[PDB]
């Protein structure tokens, strides 16, 4: 068996959480 | 000639001569077996 | 048999527009974002 | 041994003969020990142990002659003598560097071959 | 501490830190670092004596 | 711009200004010495950095320290 | 000034190019940094950790999802011998359909890359079977990831923020390390290998959907509870067992048979279970020692300081050390520098153990036949290993510099060292050269012997001690009956117990002749290990040296107020160039480097010798130098080279590309590490003028052009350095040895 | 406002750029007693005039290298050279010689501004003043 199209989708809305969970890390650690 | 013996005991002279003195066992590693392992002598 | 790129695998249309995104679409605006925040003076 | 091993005489009965490879494929197979690719290997066992005295031993003996007469040389000075080894002195240091050993312990428990701690500069 | 008098040196950033160098002159002028010393090392800079104070000298051999 | 500290062992030889290619040191009375003479760095931002002066000082160990600090325009040594 | 760095004022006043930098090499140097207080340090650090696992989270995660969308994986485990594992696909619009095709295997629709981290055996031994599987782990880890990076901004809020009493709580966190991060972890991974892996190993399936149902035992915990734990040790997998298949298969979940599977050659998963139990046990036990705030425990502080002087109640091992450990407590605690050159030592020796172990042991199924896998892997671990121990004598030099406080530390062990390194930094510098000038004398003799054709006249030298000690464990290879070579033998045998139920299959794998467990070792064997020997003192020489010279030596006795990294001192007193300490661990990369070299390189080599068959190519020609460059070098490059060529492409195209790659770079670093900075800021200063006084040319820097700096061009020149060394070696070894074990 | 005829030259690359008119450019003046040639620190040979002369130079070194070539490559010595730093603005500042001796002479009344009553070996060792700003010779006591 492979992956479905909306098995690839699920993965890429769901890194949307680590994405801007990473870029709030980013900024309160203050550039 | 008072200096030349000086000369001849400079670091150099003195270096050159003692490479060619203890380096000239080519007559001791060719006057008896020219190849001696560890364990043959 | 590959005359061209091709994805054996679900969502293969996703490297096709990825692979210009992250390295020759996105890249300069991001050094241009980068450029101007450690040029930027107080 | 090298007298029964089977892969050493191929190297035995195909080989230039010369003067490097006749008067020592002998006495080198005669007392040697050889593995499997026909190669004396330098063994250390009871066997080599009057075999390996002779290298390790002797070696001492003359780096150790040349490190007191480089030591008996030198204590004796007086940067000049550096330069232009003074050769009355070298034989004086070599005469007594023969016999180093013996005066190598003469100084060990006289307190005369190391320096104090206070008395050798160090760093922060 | 007077000129003759084998000294060794205790001061740590010293080049000849522990070492016995020889008292070439004593400044009685009230310095701070009177006593001259001269060695026969040189350091690194390629300069063989230097001021030290009499508090960071050891006496090693008077004068004679 | 980098800091130029004179120590006590200072003997007022004024060979570390004498060597200083941008005139960062000058000598000042001190009676410290028996030269009564003391070097001084006021003109630090001046300070390129090449050590002449430590170069320059007989005194074991330096009666003059440089520490590289904040680079500037001038202590880069730029002309442009 | 500009406002970039925020974390320095000095860079910000900086006119030229050097801020930007200087703003990239200072940045995670928090202790530098303006307006840092020590607990604002921790609290940082703290969040970067976390910010530091989700990265790591996310990296597996994306390995995760690649073979999962465009691997091979769930056609992989119907065969692991004769199909190559996928990492991920190509998608390059440049390639010609030539690499096209040479990238595509015979079982694929597109230009893939060959894995050789070895994922799939991993994965395939510890029960993941499917695409879903993987996909699901994969967005296990995304979450997890995301769960790390809300706590690392969780704690940086003023209500979350921990104090620096909670930092500094070095008894709390060994015992919740020890007992709940090595303990419990490991119980949790022998609770998955007992239910998903052994299991999905026989053919059951356990997933979450049936797990509470299959029971991993016939007799669900009936045999622990009731004390009879030796009925889990019963009926274990027979010698003819299939992994994956129930042919030949057990129902043991906790056994002890040593030595391999003889189907996967690789270790038992009964074994690896038992394994991790009583390291859990031992390690939650082990959490139990210091006092947390339950009265009962150890105080290390009081352990430390009790070491000072002579008698029994005191240091004794070592009476003649002074303060003894007096202060080393605080040194440990309060500095963040000596902990972390501590844990990076810690941290080197355990990988070299990783690198060392796993390819003696194989503990992956089918992992020792794939070649260029263990090759990679072994190499890979071993170099992060030798920059693990790099940076522990960097941070060693770092405390020392920055932490270190002579008084909080007077006339311990630490000022100890210190007092005397003089000796310890000369007697190094003797064992290097004996080793140096022996092991090169010793090879160069040999190069002259074969060269003037005289292969019998070579000095080789057995190795009687590591032989003896491949003997002392069982090995009949040679003609010694010692202690697990004697069958009969106190050691053997358990004489009172007869317990060691490990000694049949532990023996049964050493004289298997045809694995990595204890290579049979020759002259050849010798010589590089003495050459090992030489670069580990060599590296270890340089970085004591600079570290044990960081606070002052006589050329610069205040080295410490001018800190750790810094050029020079200038070109009085003869000369200081590489002065600082910082310039040691740069000198020591370099050799570091070449020792990791000389290991990887005899690795390689016994092994492409071992898995040809023709171990005599390693024996009877790694005595001499020229048997190394020319039946090494020399010989595995002709498939690497020929990646492409003037008639067409195979899939070695890349390996040969970035075999140049690593020559272009490493040849560029020799223009940083040889010519240094005037000539180029002369050369900048021709370049300015050219600039200003060109017409229609209306751009002009804002910040001012300069040459890069001493200590910044010796990094620059290090990092290329070790950048073309790993990515030439990383190319050779992989298409050396896949290509001629496809 | 400076005094002095430029110094004949045909003009260099080595010469005066943007910053010099954005940032800083210094004077260097000197009265010689004949004309004569000497060496621009830009490079080159040019001639100073007979009386006074006025060089506009980019450094503070570059007039320090020139002044130190009057006083020591010219028999009589030119030691009566001025050094000024102008800024964009027209103002021009005395510089060298900073008191009016000269730096190598002692004055009374220059003062001190870079003396740490010390001696190198006893600054305060970094392991007290590490959250503090202060390094190690910009500091007060001595351990
Ligand atoms: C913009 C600005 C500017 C301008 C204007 O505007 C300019 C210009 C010029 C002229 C005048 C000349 C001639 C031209 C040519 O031919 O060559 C080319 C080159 C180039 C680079 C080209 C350039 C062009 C521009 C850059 C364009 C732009 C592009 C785009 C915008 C990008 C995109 C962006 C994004 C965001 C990424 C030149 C040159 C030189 N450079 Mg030079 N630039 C500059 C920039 C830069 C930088 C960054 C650096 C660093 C890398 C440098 C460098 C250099 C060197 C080494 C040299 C030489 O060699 C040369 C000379 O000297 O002669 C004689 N330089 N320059
Ligand atoms: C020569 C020594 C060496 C070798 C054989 C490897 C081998 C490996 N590494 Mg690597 N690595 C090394 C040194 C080495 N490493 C060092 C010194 C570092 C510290 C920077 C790393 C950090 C590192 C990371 C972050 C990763 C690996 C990974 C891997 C695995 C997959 C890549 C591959 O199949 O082969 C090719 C091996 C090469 C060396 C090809 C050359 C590419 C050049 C070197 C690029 C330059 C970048 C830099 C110098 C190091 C990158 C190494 C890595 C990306 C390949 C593989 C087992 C990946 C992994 O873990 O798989 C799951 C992974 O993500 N390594
Ligand atoms: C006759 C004078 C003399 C004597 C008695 C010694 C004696 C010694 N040296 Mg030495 N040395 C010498 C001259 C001498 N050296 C010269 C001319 C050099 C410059 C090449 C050196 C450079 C040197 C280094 C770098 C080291 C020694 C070390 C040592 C000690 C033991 C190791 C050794 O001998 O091999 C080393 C010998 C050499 C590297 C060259 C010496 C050969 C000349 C021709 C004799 C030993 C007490 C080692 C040490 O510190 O002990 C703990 C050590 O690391 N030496
Ligand atoms: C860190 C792990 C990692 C790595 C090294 C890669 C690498 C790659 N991915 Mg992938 N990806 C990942 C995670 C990763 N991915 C995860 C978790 C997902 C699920 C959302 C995806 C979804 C994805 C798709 C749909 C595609 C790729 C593709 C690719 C390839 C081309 C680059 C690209 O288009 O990026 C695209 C990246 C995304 C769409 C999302 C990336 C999200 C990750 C987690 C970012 C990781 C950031 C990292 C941890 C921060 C490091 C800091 C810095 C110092 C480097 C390349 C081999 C393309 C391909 O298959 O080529 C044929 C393709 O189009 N990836
Ligand atoms: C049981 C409770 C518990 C647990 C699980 C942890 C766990 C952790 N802590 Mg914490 N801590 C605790 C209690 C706990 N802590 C308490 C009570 C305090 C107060 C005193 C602290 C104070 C504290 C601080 C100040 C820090 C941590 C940090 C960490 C992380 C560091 C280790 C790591 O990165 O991961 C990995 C380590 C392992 C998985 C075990 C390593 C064992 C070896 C090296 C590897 C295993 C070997 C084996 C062969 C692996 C093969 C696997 C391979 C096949 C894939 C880690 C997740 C650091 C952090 O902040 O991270 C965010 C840190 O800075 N802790
Ligand atoms: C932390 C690790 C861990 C966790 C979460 C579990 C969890 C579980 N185990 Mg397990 N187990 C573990 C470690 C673990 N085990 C170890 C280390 C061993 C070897 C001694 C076992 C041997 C074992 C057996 C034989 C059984 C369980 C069973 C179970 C399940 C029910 C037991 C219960 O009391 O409720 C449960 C989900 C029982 C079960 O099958 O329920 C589905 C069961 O029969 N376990
Ligand atoms: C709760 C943890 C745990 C569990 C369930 C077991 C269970 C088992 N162990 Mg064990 N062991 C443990 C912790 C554990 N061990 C620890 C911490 C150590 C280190 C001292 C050991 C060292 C050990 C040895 C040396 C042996 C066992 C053996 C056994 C098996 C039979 C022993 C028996 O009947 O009782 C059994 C499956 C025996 C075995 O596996 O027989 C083949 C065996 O010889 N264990
Ligand atoms: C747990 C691991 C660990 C941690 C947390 C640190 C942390 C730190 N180290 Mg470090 N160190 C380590 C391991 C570690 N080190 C190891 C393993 C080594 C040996 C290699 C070193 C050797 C070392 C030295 C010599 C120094 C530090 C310093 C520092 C401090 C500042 C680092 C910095 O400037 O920011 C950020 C720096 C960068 C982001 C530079 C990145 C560039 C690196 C060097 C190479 C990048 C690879 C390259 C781009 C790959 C591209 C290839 C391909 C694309 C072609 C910081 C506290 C400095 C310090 O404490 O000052 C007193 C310091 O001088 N470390
Ligand atoms: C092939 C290249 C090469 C060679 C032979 C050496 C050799 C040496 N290095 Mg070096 N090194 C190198 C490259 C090399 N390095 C590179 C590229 C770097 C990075 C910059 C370094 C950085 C480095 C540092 C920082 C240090 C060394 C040290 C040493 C010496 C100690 C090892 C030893 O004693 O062995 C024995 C001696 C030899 C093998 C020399 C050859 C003897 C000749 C052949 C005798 C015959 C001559 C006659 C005319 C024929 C040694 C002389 C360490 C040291 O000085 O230890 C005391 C030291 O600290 N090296
Ligand atoms: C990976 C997929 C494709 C990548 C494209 C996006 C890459 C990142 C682009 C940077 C834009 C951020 C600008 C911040 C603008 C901003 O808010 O400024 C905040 C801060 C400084 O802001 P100031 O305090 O000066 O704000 C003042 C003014 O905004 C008004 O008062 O700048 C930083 O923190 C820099 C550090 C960011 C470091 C980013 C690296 C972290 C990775 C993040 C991953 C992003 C994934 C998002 C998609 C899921």
């Amino acid at each position: 068996m492979a992956l479905s199209d909306s098995q690839i989708f699920l993965a890429l809305a769901l890194a949307l959480i680590p994405g801007f969970l990473a870029l709030r890390l980013a900024t309160e650690l203050y550039k | 000639m008072k200096y030349f013996a000086k000369y001849l005991t400079s670091a150099p002279i003195m270096a050159t001569v003692a490479l060619v003195s203890l380096s000239v066992v080519l007559i001791e590693l060719n006057h008896f077996f020219p190849g001696l392992q560890y364990g043959t002598y | 048999d590959a005359t061209q790129l091709e994805g054996a695998y679900a969502a293969a249309w996703l490297p096709w527009i990825m692979i210009p995104m992250i390295t020759y679409i996105l890249p300069f605006p991001i050094f241009a974002i980068a450029f101007l925040w450690i040029e930027r003076e107080g | 041994p090298c007298a029964s091993s089977p892969a050493f005489n191929e190297r035995m009965q195909n080989a230039p003969e010369g003067y490097y490879f006749d008067t020592p494929y002998q006495s080198y197979a005669a007392n040697l020990l050889c593995g499997a690719e026909g190669l004396p290997h330098q063994q250390l066992r009871f066997d080599r142990a009057i075999d390996v005295l002779i290298p390790f031993g002797i070696f001492f003996y003359v780096a150790g002659f040349i490190g007191w007469s480089g030591r008996a040389y030198l204590i004796s000075s007086p940067e000049e003598t550096e330069i232009f080894i003074d050769v009355a002195l070298a034989i004086k240091s070599f005469v007594q560097g023969l016999l180093w050993p013996l005066l190598a312990v003469k100084e060990l428990t006289t307190g005369e071959l190391t320096a104090p701690v206070s008395e050798v500069s160090v760093s922060p | 501490v007077q000129r003759g008098s084998k000294v060794r040196i205790l001061r740590p950033e010293s080049y000849w830190f522990r070492e016995v160098g020889s008292v070439a002159s004593v400044d009685q002028s009230g310095i701070k670092y009177p006593v001259v010393v001269r060695f026969s090392k040189v350091n690194y800079a390629g300069v063989n004596t230097n001021n030290f104070s009499e508090a960071e000298l050891v006496e090693v051999e008077a004068p004679p | 711009s980098h800091s130029v500290k004179i120590y006590d062992t200072c003997i007022g030889c004024t060979q570390c200004v004498r060597a200083c290619p941008t005139d960062v040191l000058e000598m000042v009375p001190w009676d410290g010495c028996r030269a009564g003479q003391i070097a001084a760095s006021p003109r630090t931002e001046d300070c390129v950095g090449c050590k002449r002066c430590e170069t320059a000082c007989p005194t074991d160990f330096l009666s003059i320290r440089v520490y590289l600090g904040a680079e500037t325009s001038r202590s880069m040594g730029l002309a442009y | 000034a500009t406002k970039f760095p925020k974390f320095s004022q000095e860079l910000q006043q900086d006119p030229t190019t050097r801020r930007i930098f200087y703003s990239l090499a200072t940045a995670h140097d928090f202790e530098s940094h303006d307006g840092m207080t020590e607990e604002s340090l921790y609290q940082r650090i703290f969040a970067s950790h976390f910010g530091h696992l989700a990265i790591i989270f996310l990296w597996t995660s994306g390995i995760l999802f690649h073979v999962a969308w465009q691997g091979n994986f769930e056609a992989w485990i119907k065969d692991p011998l004769n199909i190559s594992p996928i990492a991920h696909a190509i998608w390059d619009p440049q390639f010609g359909p030539a690499a096209m095709d040479a990238f595509t295997p015979a079982g694929a629709g597109n230009p893939v890359n060959f894995c050789y981290s070895g994922v799939y055996h991993w994965w395939y031994t510890i029960g993941l079977r499917t695409n879903g599987d993987l996909f699901a782990g994969a967005m296990f880890l995304l979450l997890l990831a995301a769960v790390m990076l809300y706590a690392g901004w969780l704690h940086l809020q003023p209500r979350y923020r921990p104090s620096l009493a909670w930092f500094k709580n070095a008894e709390s966190r060994l015992n919740h390390h020890l007992a709940g991060l090595f303990g419990v972890s490991s119980l949790a991974w022998t609770g998955h290998l007992v239910h998903v892996a052994i299991p999905e190993s026989r053919g059951q399936h356990v997933g979450w959907d049936n797990f509470l149902s299959m029971p991993p035992h016939p007799e669900g915990l009936k045999p622990f509870f009731t004390g009879n734990w030796g009925a889990y040790a019963l009926n274990p997998d027979t010698s003819e067992h299939l992994f994956n298949t129930s042919q030949g298969a057990g129902t043991a979940i906790l056994t002890f048979l040593g030595g391999f599977h003889p189907q996967t050659e690789s270790l038992w998963l009964t074994d690896m279970a038992h394994h991790h139990l009583a390291i859990a046990v031992i390690f939650i036990i082990a959490g139990h020692m210091y006092r947390t705030n339950f009265g009962i425990g150890h105080s290390i502080k009081e352990m430390t300081e009790s070491l000072q002087g002579p008698g029994w109640t005191g240091f004794f091992i070592a009476p003649n050390t002074g303060r003894g450990h007096k202060g080393i407590y605080d040194a440990y605690n309060n500095s963040l520098h000596f902990q972390l050159g501590w844990h990076l030592a810690c941290l080197g020796v355990v990988t070299s153990l990783v690198a060392q172990h796993m390819y003696a042991m194989p503990p992956y199924a089918f992992i020792a036949r794939d070649y260029t896998t263990t090759a990679a892997l072994y190499t890979h671990h071993q170099y992060i290993a030798g920059f693990l121990m790099l940076g522990a004598f960097a941070h060693g030099g770092i405390f020392l510099i920055r932490d270190y406080d002579p008084v909080a530390n007077e006339n311990n062990v630490l000022a100890r060292v210190l007092d005397h390194k003089e000796a310890i930094i000369s007697h190094l510098s003797w064992v290097s050269l004996f080793l140096g000038f022996h092991t090169l004398a010793l090879y160069v003799h040999n190069d002259c012997e074969v060269a003037f054709g005289s292969p019998d006249k070579q000095i080789l030298v057995e190795p009687v001690f590591a032989q003896w000690i491949q003997a002392v464990h069982g090995k009949a290879l040679y003609g010694i009956s010692s202690l697990l070579s004697n069958p009969d033998s106190i050691a053997s045998t358990a004489w009172p117990n007869h317990a060691n139920v490990w000694l049949p299959g532990w023996l049964e794998a050493i004289n298997n002749g045809t694995n990595s467990l204890f290579l049979a070792i020759g002259p050849g064997d010798f010589l590089v290990h003495h050459a090992i020997a030489l670069g580990l003192h060599v590296t270890t020489l340089i970085l004591v040296k600079g570290a044990l010279d960081a606070r002052g030596s006589k050329l610069m006795p205040d080295k410490k107020d001018f800190g750790y990294a810094f050029p020079c001192d200038g070109p009085g007193r003869g000369g200081t160039c590489d002065i600082s300490a910082w310039d040691s661990v740069y000198l020591a990369t370099f050799w570091m480097l070449n020792t990791l070299g000389w290991v990887t390189f005899y690795w390689h080599w016994k092994h492409l010798a071992i898995w040809s068959g023709n171990v005599a190519q390693f024996n009877e020609g790694s005595t001499y130098l020229m048997g190394w460059f020319r039946d090494y070098l020399w010989l595995n490059s002709a498939q690497l080279i020929n990646g492409y060529n003037p008639y067409g492409t195979n899939n070695l195209a890349i390996w040969a590309w970035i075999f140049l790659f690593g020559h272009l770079v490493w040849a560029i670093s020799f223009m940083f590490l040889i010519t240094w900075r005037g000539y180029w800021q002369e050369l900048i200063e021709t370049l300015m003028w050219a600039h200003e006084n060109t017409p229609l040319s209306f751009g002009y820097p804002k910040d001012k052009p300069v040459a890069l700096s001493i200590v910044q061009a010796r990094l620059v020149g290090l990092v290329h350095f070790t950048v073309g060394y790993i990515a030439t070696y990383g190319a050779f070894l992989i298409a050396s040895t896949g290509s001629r074990f496809p | 406002a400076l005094t002095g005829s430029m110094p004949k030259f045909g003009g260099s690359t080595g010469g005066l750029l943007t910053a010099a008119f954005v940032e800083e450019r210094y004077a260097i003046t000197w009265t010689s007693s004949k004309e004569q040639v000497f060496e621009m620190p830009t490079g080159g040979a040019a001639t100073m005039n007979e009386g006074e002369n006025l060089l506009e130079l980019a450094r503070k070194e570059q007039c320090l290298a020139l002044g130190a070539q009057l006083r020591t490559k010219f028999k009589p010595k030119i030691t009566d050279y001025k050094i000024y730093r102008i800024f964009p603005n027209g103002e021009t500042t005395f510089i060298h010689p900073a008191d009016g001796v000269f730096p190598e002479k002692v004055n009374e009344g220059r003062g001190y501004s870079g003396k740490k009553d010390r001696r190198i070996g006893e600054n305060p060792n970094p392991a007290t003043i590490k959250f503090s700003g202060q390094n190690t010779f910009e500091t007060d006591m001595k351990s």
